[PDB]
């Protein structure tokens, strides 16, 4: 029997409640067989290939597509060719906010420089005893938590100047 | 829980009598029947807190006839109204400020620890106190100070010498008693059972100490300053 | 409550069986029957304090074998005599006394806040202590300072240098350790976790201060007098 | 973007952790327009129609469809013409158990008798007036919590003798 739309809202509130444990992760520092077209992803994965590291999320929030005029004085986001609005946890079921927005940014060399091709987000990440810094290479992680979401992208390079933003909009069931 | 029963008459056939006996036996044997619920209630009640620490609304216990706060030895929270009553002799040494008494239980009902905190109206005057009571006897009251809002209290609109409580305050706008030109300070006051006193005032404007002592005279001495060039 | 019932033998006609069934039916269906009164009791017991803070008379509860005060993790009052207290591995560092332990409940059973009240009719012994406990760990016992009868405490008949507790006292009839030419005074004492000390004593007569210090692995120094002309 | 299989597994471990707050609910005691052919269930709904009562979940567990030979010696359950096996929270990713089994039996008259058509399961349900019992009529529910899963069946009848065992097997994303 079917899950409901408000079940997907509550499950999104559950994910967004986990926010403090949420990290961006990046990997696949060597080429794909084809760099013009990354392979479509596999949901049975538990980690990225060739992991470069983890960065604590700067933005975990509920979202939905915006609607004018009533949303014109809410927090708008432009992503993936479309307009969206954030939603706060205590307003999720009043708004229908079953999507989650995830973002982080890597400021310069706070992970070792190079290229990356995979992007993912984990919840329940924990670092080794007494580490507090928000950037972690894999060997500084104690528990990788759970890999929730990820993608295969064309490469991006990183240098000291560049603040590498990476982001997703997602829903717990994208096909219903 | 409830039995459905109809009174059986001369006209009723053995089937109808059978229906009523079935109704009785079913209500009395149904899973979690009257018996199971009552055996659960007893087993609960043997475990229970069989004595009140609060009234049936959750409010303070009242009490019997008394002459002293040590007369209340039943455990609980107790509270007092009228100044007409509040007169009793084993109260702590400060003015009429009204109170809640908590009575802590010990090994034996003749002995208790008593805890005191203040009431009726207004703001600042309160203390916390405690003592130990045994038969009729006790310790004296032990008084605890507390920093309001994590800060030293501010006292103003009084003569600095009329304050009798030991401890640290900030003093300003004092109607009298101060050293020359000294408008304000921290006051550290010390007082014993003989009524010796040591007042230390520090001028908050400059950091100059002014000390004065009270002996059984009733008078504080002059302001002995610190030393200077 | 009580049923009226007479046992039915094989010789009894159907009328007799009918009379007894009617008796059982009527007692189990009258106003305020056994079911109604038990539904009243359930609705009441669900609202009670369901486990003991005190025994069934109001007194301290019983406890099994403890090595340490941290072992008691149930909410309630427990009596601990001096002979017991001296043996407890996490006891406070003081003269051994009778105490009550009151235990305060938290988010969890493995953690508790503990309050200890010393049971002595001597004001110099009666003290309050508390701590937080988690698993086998805790904070230290926090000693809380207080004023007997709202005054600074009075100490006598002793060498002053044996006094070790931080605070403010009146000191009189001291046998030894005093500054030369002093006979009573307010003592202010501070002492740390390393056994550094500061004693500031003021002579009750002149209002002259004297200072002494102790280093971690030493006795005190002599008393350094205040600056004079 | 997309969720992952193991995300659904961990979300199922979350709903199983809620189990004590879970109740069967039955409703729709009057007819549909066609009694052989009910309307399809609307996931925007918040409570059943014509509510008859609630019953605490007599069972909640992770399960999966059974597979041979490796389940032939395990804790089998039979449901809706299919054979299922119980799974435990700390094994859910090793077995692949993303399905939750939910069940409650209404014995005889422990809810008011007569027909019902709707069957649902709610979590976070809170009863009135300190009540202990696991069978509730609507006048003894304070907060209905959240209607997680439901179906619009044909009618059935209940009598003093007949137990009405109602149950589901469900996953947080049945279909992406």
């Amino acid at each position: 029997a079917i899950a409901t739309y408000n079940s997907h809202v509550e499950l999104a509130k559950y994910l967004v409640s986990k926010a403090d444990s949420v990290y961006l992760t990046i990997g696949k520092s060597t080429p794909w067989s084809n760099e013009t077209n990354p392979p479509q992803p596999d949901e049975n994965a538990t980690v990225l290939q060739e992991v470069i590291g983890y960065k604590k999320a700067t933005k975990v929030t509920l979202v939905r597509p915006s609607k004018s005029p009533e949303d014109d004085n809410k927090n708008l986001i432009s992503y993936g060719n479309k307009s969206w609005v954030e939603v706060t946890p205590e307003n999720a079921k009043a708004e229908g906010a079953k999507w989650v927005y995830l973002e982080s940014s890597i400021v310069g060399d706070e992970l070792p420089l190079g290229t990356y091709r995979q992007v993912g987000f984990v919840m329940d990440l924990v670092a080794k005893s007494g580490i507090s810094k928000f950037n972690l290479v894999p060997s500084e992680v104690e528990s990788t938590g759970t890999l929730l979401f990820f993608d295969n992208k064309q490469f991006q390079n990183r240098s000291e100047q560049t603040t590498a933003k990476e982001r997703f909009i997602v829903e717990v069931d994208p096909n219903s | 829980m409830a039995l459905n029963f109809t009174t059986i008459t001369e006209n009723n056939v053995i089937r109808d009598l059978t229906t009523q006996v079935n109704n009785i036996g079913e209500e009395l044997t149904k899973e979690r029947n009257i018996f199971d619920i009552t055996d659960d209630l007893v087993y609960n009640f043997n475990k229970s807190q069989k004595i009140k620490l609060t009234d049936d609304k959750g409010l303070t216990k009242s009490y019997g006839n008394i002459t002293a706060l040590r007369d209340i030895k039943e455990p609980g929270y107790y509270y007092i109204g009228a100044r007409t009553l509040a007169t009793l002799l084993d109260r702590p040494d400060m003015e009429s400020l009204d109170v809640v008494l908590h009575v802590v239980p010990l090994d034996t009902s003749s002995k208790v620890v008593q805890h005191l905190y203040t009431l009726s109206t207004n703001n600042n005057q309160i203390k916390m106190l405690y003592r130990f009571v045994s038969g009729n006897s006790s310790s004296e009251w032990q008084f605890i100070q507390g920093l309001p809002s994590n800060k030293n209290a501010v006292i103003s609109g009084t003569n600095i010498l009329d304050i009798a409580s030991p401890g640290v305050y900030f003093v300003m706008g004092m109607t009298g008693g101060m050293p020359s030109g000294v408008s304000s300070g921290f006051l550290d006051l010390s007082v014993d059972a003989n009524d010796n006193r040591l007042a230390r005032l520090t001028d908050a404007e400059t950091g100059k100490e002014y000390t004065s002592i009270k002996k059984p005279t009733g008078t504080y001495t002059a302001w002995k300053k610190e030393f200077e060039p």
